[PDB]
């Protein structure tokens, strides 16, 4: 055991200024006397510059310094599914050690061009409003943007509760295995989201990287990349990951302390001149593979929290520019009942029906048409009463859909309900109902397909479209139920 | 312990050479010739074996070359049931004019926060007795809270009146903190809390322990008064199981105090120029305010904030360390409608209706949603004007403006600035007396009924009296 | 007397909504030119402040 | 943007503001005397 | 020294932003780094440490009191830039003037609306 | 000669040599690693050490990492050879199709044409599109700013650019993907080879591209525009061809510019762009010119920050703009195909001094039209109708069939001449066709196929 | 050199923002304090000591004469920012070109409200 | 190109033509050929004599040709100059200035030079100390008066500046 190391020249907020490590590469990990990990950041001419994994009170001037001779890394494998790990996949739930096997570097290359082909298979989240109108595929990289306290978590994790119906099936084709890494959140919030998934029984396909408030700035930078590591054991493997970086906005601010205090030279918002590199060079590796390479994926969906809905700040714009898509939230949409509180208009899915069911693809061009109407004669409410009968219709029907998009908390839908669903929306069996009841009805409406017409709902399922006799049945099923309804 | 020398006395920084034993970071070291105790927090290790250290005191009158002493450890203050009724300063000295602080045991204001496997679940709604709040956006035992704020919006007096009912039915040992405070505030609500009698200067009884840095103070001190507070917290939390209460006014100095010392301890600012240490920082003091396995820990803290923004970086990184924040708005305060509660900014994550009753959860839903289409009429209203607008229309700005007005309530620590008595509504009356309101069952009753009353049949009341007068 | 005041309504809001988009596209022009400064400005506090070390 | 024109303050803001007060002192007059 | 000798002593600071600006320049010609505005990192422990020794005293130390008015000049009315905003925070209470009550008759041009007195009616004859 | 790394902070590297020092902009070879790792050299610091900025990742390098001076700055390979491959920012292919086996290399730095040697003249680029040909013509030698992004096939534009200058002028075309998504990027590729454009059996390939995507670098991404007018300026200089390159998205370009510089140490100016926004631009777009010998056409996709054209990038990039062309989708949803917003693309060159008197006053009579059209849309007498007819054709005579799209819709590929644009646009705007109905006019070539359709 | 021989030159820069621009980025790049929109402090002094040198000598030293038409291109139509109200205020008159009146066909779409000559009326010849 | 020199010519029309005391003009970073303007009026209107000692105006003149340095202390002089005439001779005096906001201009672009740290919109430091010194000299005291009349650039129309 005879090593390579160097003194600690200086210490001060969780930087070493370390001399010697003649040959100690460039983002290479080393080690502290006290036990502390640190990674080398800068290789100056008289000094390291290491970044260091915890707390540096443990760190004091004259400190011996360790290679370990190997770029940071991180076990990947099945054997994480379950498990709450930190950024460098050490358990943190008590559960005892994590039995991988395998170990894969953090900051790996993304997937070429070759290696790729299209986004064409459908990410399922189980919320009527992405599925139809802001359709998600695998190897896609879909943004969740918006304000505080505006749904954007309860996206991530009614996604993650959606696989269930997949990981409990025996296609082996469309199993999602989920991660959800938490960057800078509190380890209560983070309990509570275990527990949520617990008891939604979704942990035993998710694995949750968890780099808190309290951990040093290294680590909440690290977690992503780990996580994408972790993601990428899948994607290789001719499985199917999804990720969740919960939020970017924290990553970028913990990249910024890192930057700043090692004295590299700041830019707009005070952020280093390679803040997009950084998010862009995490963000590539969302790839889907072709068959001669596994046929894998992995889809990213990264979080942004804006400030007063600036989207024209540094880092989102960063984020809006690398990714394929946004799923907006407002908070007034949220307060005016619509929820999930996503903004049609302004949410855009650049893959778009090419990540959609020949069914969901059927009911939502016309709904997004219609709803598009909608919206250009919207501000004509408050007075759609003294217009022509067209615009009172479009009011009308845009309405009806519109709170046709409105779901509850932790309840993701089937795809097979949300196109009954839509198709009872956008045929017009809703018109005569009046808006204060829509909710009520997709409710009512929805358990009686559940419960009388199993053989419709898997028809559509295993068929993926709506057939002449899909069709006409789902026909006869609506207007019998809107007939007999109270 | 070890011995050194100040070697550059820069505002509230000082420089200090150790020939033999450089003290670890975050050591207390104490300054050797001076009248009352300096304590040097430290910083940094510069090299050369020198370090950097922020003054817990004034630095005026130091010299280069004075004599400073290593103690060999953090901060410690005397933690025990014996702070309780005291009030103590950054460093632990007692500050009354009592005499010492004679507990058993000390504690070091810097700890590590409490891991994940001791992290707990339990959801319960605290019922405060104040409508807006228990409302929209209810507190939870166990839980964090922090009152947002611009400056003269109501934080303090929110925070006396929380202080007021939950204190007096609470028994498990408050802790007040205050952190970068005016110290007028600071003798009022020492003499308010003795003539209350949840501070006995005799037969000590007392249940809240004080710890206090105000405005005056240098940056030093009020960066770690609130970790002191915070300390006294977790002793009660930890080593005896209770319940406790930390109240924290204000958190916002803490986070404004680093930026005090953030250049001088040579660091490129960040945005809006604060240190670029902020979230770090803020995450290593508030993981610790928190309830575990072993206690719980309700926490209000009053988070200034600057000019009205709620974009500026220090509110905008406490907002993910909250359960529930209660936003107080300006433009509600000119209304004259107090407690200035933004009912559609703030937020609570046990307002779920499995956890509050789908009653609860309904009537709250409702509130919001016609008062932001009051917000979406207004503008109508200004074109249109009033004369205008469909009927159900003007229902809506009616029964909009009474719930405005029925979110107001009397304040007992207010009755000055009112003159009117204090009412401590309880949780079903806030969602009866909404729900009728919602419902349309008082219509006919004037909006000037619902302005500072408690339980609905106030209103009612007050309706009756103020047509029996015209 | 209709015909006439339901005809002078349509032409006054017709004005009144060009003079609201005139003035939409001024301030428009000044906010582009305020955040263009505001960004500016910090920048040149953070180089300031990141140069005086 | 829902309350935008009277958060903004300014002459159609204070003119929404002194109309609604207007309508509703009016009605609650003819509201007080009905009791 | 009134304050300590049971006197009662007014003091006005006329005005503070010129004091911060002076300090700026004494800062900034010390080489200590620029923060907001160029304005020094502790300009807000300059007015605190100021206008925390304006107090009043119990009766065991004489009764004597310290009332300070300080000044403030905002630029077009920005009570949010960063000196303004220090001094309102440190202050119990704060009288607004403006400049369109001014001109339209209304002097002095105090904003009602605006002004604030976080003491109350408790510093207040009980005729008034 | 050979140096060593003396530091690496991100993706800036010191290398000191202790003789010959290579000159700046040059191109040095980190020895020892997997894949071939660039530094082109950026400024002199004195004691003999080099400033340099990665091409690639720096993780893994040791101080006193041997490095070694190329001598020349980065040197692609370019010629025919490179049709229909792609290539990255140094050169090498990244389609897995082996070697790209050329005869010359040329260095990516290279100064623009000397002032003796520019065309005194503007002439147009005839592109066979009517709309482009017609209202906002492509002067030869110019900047186009390609606004519009998704949904209102740009890439149909860009393809069907390609398939026309080849077929008509003869000429190559390159496509720079400067900060290209690698999801866009194979998109790209299979379209290119779906629609004919790129041919990997036979040497008929009409595009090469030259990628360089989101995860590298901002050095990378900085110098990947730079590359690909390389390979135009191969084209153009030693075949005598009238090359066309295609910049997508320039804005990406200035804000490689903009990492690089802020990496360097340099103190950014207003917004937060580098102090040399406006040379780096210069340096680049002064090589797209008409020399003596041949031209480079550029479009460029423009992006507008925050939708402010005011702002540093597009302010900047708008002094070298000769052409707009605006993609809108309000076009694209009236079926009218390219999506080319008539009244909102502009040409430097739509002037009666340059396109002709004839050329212009149709053009200006159609913009009026069109004008017309929307005005009286507006509150929809005895002509009024007359003009909604005529601009009802021409609109739907704007349309037209593309050749790369004839897998997908069926239809005929319309390469339509000039002088038959302008004749058709005349011949409708003096009535020669108030009878013919305006469905006639949809997608279409000349207007002889207009009422041969019409005989329908 | 014609000024000073008894000729008459006239001179044209076009444009004297590009010129501010290339000297901002040399500013810059020396590590000088950026002022308004990053320029230098002396951009004003670039352009002033330029174009005072454009003058009418007396026949004392020879009659001659130079005229200068110092371009520049504002942004949005904006003449109030800086480079533009530099010029405004070095030079004697200026000569608007508004975008409206390009667009709508009247060239040289001079603003005839807003150009002012305020040295060269009493040049106007007399038929003029 | 507000009208602040048409309306300080305007006061030196009005004002300055009728007094009954001496006169001082600093033309400090402004256009020389207005400065020539100035003089031939003067020499015109007979208010300068350049032929006996009847004159009641002098003249100090830095203009924008003028390096930062001459710049900065052409006010001075000026103020130099009126001092004299307000102590040494109980004068009333005028003194134009135009224009004063030059004088800051030109500390800024030595303040750079100076090895300064910048402060706010890349300001000397010093520019309130350095205006104030200047401007408390131009004063009226019980010795003689001074009527001063400052034009003020203001930039890009920035009132707080
Ligand atoms: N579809 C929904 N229906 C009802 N309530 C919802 C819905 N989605 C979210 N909420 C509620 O809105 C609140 C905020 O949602 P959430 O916390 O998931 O978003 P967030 O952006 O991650 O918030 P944060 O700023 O803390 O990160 C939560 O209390 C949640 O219960
Ligand atoms: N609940 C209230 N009832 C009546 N007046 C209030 C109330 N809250 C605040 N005010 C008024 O607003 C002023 C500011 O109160 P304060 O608690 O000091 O706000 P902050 O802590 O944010 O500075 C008070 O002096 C009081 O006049
Ligand atoms: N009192 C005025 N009457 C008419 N025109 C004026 C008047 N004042 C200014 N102007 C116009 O504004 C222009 C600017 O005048 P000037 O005083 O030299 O500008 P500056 O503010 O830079 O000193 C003048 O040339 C003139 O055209
Ligand atoms: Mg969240
Ligand atoms: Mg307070
Ligand atoms: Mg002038």
């Amino acid at each position: 055991d005879l090593e390579e190391t160097g003194r600690v020249l200086s210490i001060g907020d969780g930087i070493a200024r370390v001399h010697g490590l003649r040959n100690v590469q460039a983002e290479e990990m080393v080690e502290f006397s006290s036990g502390l990990k640190g990674m080398s950041l800068n290789l100056e001419p008289d000094n390291v510059g290491v970044v260091v994994f915890g707390n540096d009170k443990l760190i004091k001037e004259g400190d011996i310094v360790k290679r370990t001779g190997a770029i940071v890394d991180v076990p990947v494998g099945e054997e994480l599914l379950g498990r709450v790990v930190d950024a460098l996949g050490n358990a943190i739930d008590g559960k005892g050690p994590i039995g991988s096997k395998t170990r894969r570097r953090v900051g790996l290359k993304a997937p070429g061009i070759i290696p790729r082909i299209s986004v064409r298979e459908p990410m399922q989240t189980g919320i009527k409003a992405v599925d139809s109108l802001v359709p998600i595929g695998r190897g896609q990289r879909e943004l969740i943007i918006g304000d505080r306290q505006t749904g954007k978590t309860s996206i991530a994790i009614d996604t993650i509760i959606n696989q269930k119906r997949f990981n409990d099936g025996s296609d082996e084709k469309k199993k999602l295995y989920c991660i959800y890494v938490a960057i800078g959140q509190k380890r209560s919030t983070v309990a509570q989201l275990v527990k949520r998934l617990t008891d939604a029984d979704a942990m035993k396909y998710t694995i949750v990287v968890s780099a808190t408030a309290s951990d040093a700035a290294p680590l909440q930078y690290l977690a992503p990349y780990s996580g994408c590591s972790m993601g990428e054991y899948f994607r290789d493997n001719g499985k199917h990951a999804l990720i969740i970086y919960d939020d970017l906005s924290k990553q970028a601010v913990a990249y910024r302390q890192m930057s700043l205090l090692l004295r590299r030279p700041p830019g707009r918002e005070a952020y280093p001149g390679d803040v997009f590199y950084l998010h862009s060079r995490l963000l590539e590796r969302a790839a889907k593979m072709n068959d001669a390479f596994g046929g894998g994926s992995l889809t990213a969906l990264p979080v942004i929290e804006t400030q007063a809905g600036d989207v024209s700040a540094y880092i989102p714009t960063n984020v809006i520019s690398i990714t394929d898509g946004q799923i907006f939230l407002e908070t007034e949409l949220f307060y005016k009942g619509i929820r999930p509180a996503i903004n049609v208009g302004l949410s855009v899915s650049r893959v778009g029906s090419a990540a959609q069911t020949r069914a969901m693809k059927q009911v939502a061009g016309t709904m997004k048409l219609e709803l598009a109407q909608y919206r250009e004669v919207a501000a004509f409410a408050q007075f759609g009463s003294d217009l022509d009968a067209a615009t009172q219709q479009l009011l009308s029907r845009g309405v009806r859909l519109t709170e046709l998009l409105k779901q509850g908390q932790y309840s993701p839908m089937a795809i097979e309900e949300q196109v009954a669903v839509i198709y009872a929306g956008v045929r017009g069996y809703l018109d005569k109902l009046e808006p204060s009841k829509i909710t009520k009805f997709e409710n009512a409406f929805l358990s009686h397909v559940v419960s009388q017409h199993q053989a419709l709902l898997g028809t559509i399922r295993a068929d993926g479209k709506i057939s002449e006799q899909s069709d006409a049945k789902l026909k006869e099923i609506v207007t019998n139920f809107l007939a007999g309804f109270e | 312990a070890a011995t050194g020398r100040i070697v550059a006395v820069i505002g509230a920084v000082v420089d200090v050479q150790f020939d033999e034993g450089l003290p670890p970071i975050l050591n207390a070291l104490e300054v050797q010739g001076r009248e009352t105790r300096l304590v040097l927090e430290v910083a940094q290790h510069l090299g050369e074996s020198t370090v950097r250290t922020i003054a817990m005191d004034g630095t005026e009158g130091l010299v280069r070359g004075q004599k400073v002493l290593d103690s060999g450890a953090p901060i410690k203050i005397p933690v025990g049931p014996e702070t309780l009724g005291r009030i103590m300063n950054v460093i632990g000295e007692p500050i009354d004019e009592r005499g010492p602080i004679k507990t058993k045991q000390f504690a070091p204001i810097h700890a590590e926060a409490p891991e994940f496997m001791e992290m707990s679940v339990e959801q319960e709604i605290l019922v405060t007795g104040i409508k807006v709040v228990d409302l929209l956006a209810p507190y939870a035992k166990g839980g964090k809270i922090g009152l947002f704020g611009g400056a003269g919006v109501g934080k303090t007096v929110l925070i006396m009146e929380l202080i007021n009912n939950v204190a007096k039915a609470h028994g498990g040992y408050s802790v007040f903190a205050g952190v970068g405070e005016r110290t007028r505030e600071g003798n009022d609500l020492y003499h308010e809390m003795i003539e209350s009698g949840v501070i006995n200067l005799k037969d000590a009884t007392s249940k809240v322990a004080l710890v206090y840095g105000q405005m005056n103070e240098p940056p030093g001190a009020r960066a770690r008064v609130a970790l002191t507070g915070l300390t006294v917290a977790e002793y009660f939390r930890d080593q005896e199981g209770q319940d406790v209460l930390l109240f924290i006014d204000n958190i916002f100095r803490f986070t404004q105090a680093g930026s005090e010392v953030s250049a001088l301890l040579g660091r490129i600012p960040s945005a809006v120029g604060y240190q670029p240490t902020l979230a770090t920082d803020m995450g290593t003091m508030q993981e610790r305010i928190t309830t575990t396995k072993k206690g719980s820990i309700t926490s209000v803290q009053a988070i200034y904030v600057p000019a009205d923004d709620l974009t500026d970086p220090a509110p905008a990184t406490t907002f993910a360390h909250l359960d529930a924040t209660t936003v107080l708005s300006r433009a509600i305060a000119e209304l004259g409608i107090y407690p200035a509660v933004d009912p559609l900014d703030s937020t609570s994550r046990i307002m779920d209706p499995n956890i509050v009753g789908s009653e609860h959860y309904d009537v709250a839903r409702g509130v919001q949603k016609i008062l932001q289409d009051y917000k979406s009429l207004q503008d109508i209203i200004a074109i249109l004007g009033m004369d205008e607008l469909s009927e159900e229309d003007k229902l809506t700005v009616s029964r909009a403006r009474k719930i405005q007005r029925f979110l107001s309530q009397p304040f007992q620590v207010a009755e000055v600035f009112t003159g009117h008595m204090g009412k401590l509504v309880p949780l079903k009356e806030t969602i009866k007396g909404f729900q009728q309101i919602l419902a349309g069952e008082y219509d006919h009753l004037p909006e000037q009924a619902f302005y500072m009353v408690g339980p609905i049949e106030e209103a009612v009341a007050k309706a009756d009296k103020l047509a029996e007068e015209h | 007397s209709t015909t006439s005041e339901q005809s002078a309504r349509m032409t006054a809001m017709d004005n009144a909504s060009k003079n609201a988009s005139e003035m939409i596209d001024k301030l428009t022009l000044t906010f582009n030119r305020t955040r263009q400064a505001v960004i500016t400005k910090e920048l040149i506090e953070i180089i300031s402040g990141a140069a005086a070390l | 943007g829902a309350g935008s024109i009277r958060e903004a303050g300014g002459a159609f803001g204070k003119r929404e503001q002194a109309e609604e007060e207007r309508y509703f002192r009016a009605q609650s007059r003819e509201q007080l005397a009905a009791l």
